[PDB]
């Protein structure tokens, strides 16, 4: 059924699973036309497909050309997401295919279920969790590869860098959700915390800085403060 | 004008004949129903005074043979039987009529309700949905499950309605996923009409039969089938104009005949709201939208 707080440990068992987030597939700037009407201009998007156990990110870049001369784009975006996810599963060898796909938004259930009719053994599941995967486009290297794309393109990342050498998936996923929740709530503050110390760099093959275990504890603390300080900055509470 | 004689009425029972019904008392001298109109399928149905289960009946057509009812005290129900001896049957019916022991199928001359509810329903199509080829009449009851219901147990006692599933390979062409899911025209016109039913008459026959089993027996699987066949037309952008005009007539008379006090269990909110207000055919069912709005405005 639905993925929630009760069944959280299931994300880190040995059944291959993917999260699919479609929140950055269809992206627009809204602007005034010469005649004072409103129009949109699409920019490049991405499907965020993540194995929470391994950190393996399948970032399918959605080039603005996909939308050319199409109607009902917010609706097409869900079906395009489902088509690309189904094409990705079909491209993986059988033993690498997921046993479950968990969609971060319930409007993705029918489009993905219909695209995956050929895979009756793959379970399509909603989640009750409010996952901050929309802030993926706040990670500079992911934002850069999306915006520079001149055609449809799949880029493969490990969103946990080398963390699984030192911590479990459960802890790596908790660190990722904390970083993304922070970036989502106050992107400027969150980025300041991550890059303030010029001695700590990002390896060329990494997304996040090269923190020692003690430095990760300090960073994680600063992220939790930012999130509660913003929740007391908004809510008058 | 045909007759279904009864041997006796040993147990107190509400007897239905099509849209009519009457109470018979335990051992009341009742010997059946006369003046049944030739040219249509009929249903005779039963609800025992002592049982809130035991709700059941027989689809028949008097042109196919001579049919009577006899109570079976072992199986505890009124059974339909065929009398093969024509002259014995004529002589039984003549005696009962002379002694005025038969109720009269009480049809108002102005009244086309039954024709309108059964316009496309044929006994030969009923017999393929019900399947008991030793009999010319078909037994249905409250509890019988559909083939679709059983896929999700006893196959011999099932309703063999055409399986309709919007999230099936049958419904969705590879590479036409979004198109076939949002516009079911392919599934309606090519798979169901041209492929399985052959024509709109067979499709409407099964739709009308599903409704009648839902209304007369409170058969849940028949109700699901009636709604599915309506939703498959309403969710199609491309439907022949004659099929839409005829659907509007069929649904009008079904909504008109539905007992007011069953519209809460027999009508699916989501399907009717979609069909009348959101779907491709939201502006195609004028008669059905006006009666539903005037009779069941709460549902919507
Ligand atoms: C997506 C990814 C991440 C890290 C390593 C390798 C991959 C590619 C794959 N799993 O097919």
């Amino acid at each position: 059924g639905a993925m929630n707080s009760s069944n959280y440990a299931e994300l880190f068992n040995n059944d291959i699973k993917l999260f699919v987030d479609d929140t950055n597939v269809y992206r627009v700037t809204v602007h005034k036309t010469f005649e004072g009407n409103v129009a949109t201009k699409a920019i490049n998007g991405c499907i965020f497909t993540l194995n929470p156990k391994t950190g393996h990110l399948f970032l399918k870049i959605i080039h603005t050309s996909v939308w050319a001369g199409q109607k009902r784009l917010s609706q097409l975006a869900k079906w395009k997401t489902a088509e690309e996810v189904s094409a990705l599963v079909r491209s993986l060898p059988k033993e690498e295919q997921p046993k479950q796909i968990i969609v971060t938004r319930k409007a993705m259930l029918d489009p993905l279920e219909v695209h995956m009719l050929d895979f009756p053994n793959i379970a399509i599941r909603p989640t009750e969790l409010r996952l901050p995967f929309s802030a993926a486009m706040s990670i500079d290297k992911l934002s850069d590869v999306v915006m520079k794309a001149t055609e449809p393109q799949m880029v493969l990342f490990n969103i946990y860098d080398d963390w699984l050498d030192r911590i479990s998936s459960y802890t790596a996923f908790s660190r990722l959700t904390l970083l993304l929740r922070a970036l989502k709530t106050n992107e400027e503050s969150a980025k300041m915390i991550l890059l303030s110390d010029p001695t700590i760099t990002i390896k060329s093959y990494h997304l996040w800085p090269s923190f020692t275990d003690e430095q990760w504890i300090t960073i994680e603390s600063q992220m939790r403060d930012l999130i509660l300080t913003e929740y007391g900055r908004k809510y008058n509470v | 004008m045909n007759t279904v004689p009864f041997t006796s009425a040993p147990i107190e029972v509400t007897i239905g004949i099509d849209q009519y019904s009457f109470n018979v008392k335990e051992n009341q001298p009742f010997h059946g129903i006369k003046d049944i109109p030739i040219g249509h399928v009929h249903v005779i149905h039963f609800q025992h005074a002592d049982n809130s289960s035991m709700r059941y009946g027989y689809w028949f057509d008097c042109r196919m043979g001579n049919f009577y009812i006899q109570y079976d005290p072992k199986d505890g129900l009124y059974k339909m039987m065929e009398e093969r001896d024509g002259a014995k049957f004529e002589n039984i019916v003549h005696n009962f009529k002379e002694r005025q022991m038969m109720v009269s199928y009480p049809k108002i001359d102005e009244d086309d309700t039954w024709y309108n509810l059964t316009e496309f329903v044929q006994m030969d199509k009923i017999r393929k949905i019900v399947r008991k080829d030793e009999n010319q009449f078909s037994y249905v009851d409250s509890s019988m499950t559909t083939v679709q219901e059983n896929e999700l147990s006893d196959p011999a006692h099932s309703l063999n309605y055409t399986v309709i599933n919007f999230k099936s390979r049958e419904a969705i062409r590879p590479g036409h996923e979004m198109e076939d899911f949002l516009d079911k025209s392919y599934y309606l016109n090519t798979v169901m009409l041209q492929g399985i039913f052959k024509n709109s008459s067979n499709y409407f026959g099964e739709l009308q039969f599903a409704f009648l089993n839902a209304m007369f027996f409170g058969n849940y699987g028949s109700s699901l089938q009636w709604h599915a066949m309506i939703e498959l037309i309403c969710s199609s952008a491309t439907v022949p104009k004659h099929m839409l005009d005829k659907l509007d007539e069929i649904l009008y008379y079904q909504i008109k005949t539905l007992p007011e006090q069953y519209s809460d269990i027999l009508l699916n909110e989501r399907v009717w709201n979609i069909c009348l207000y959101s779907s491709f055919q939201k502006n195609s069912l004028h008669n059905t939208e006006k009666i539903m709005e005037n009779k069941y405005p709460e549902l919507l």
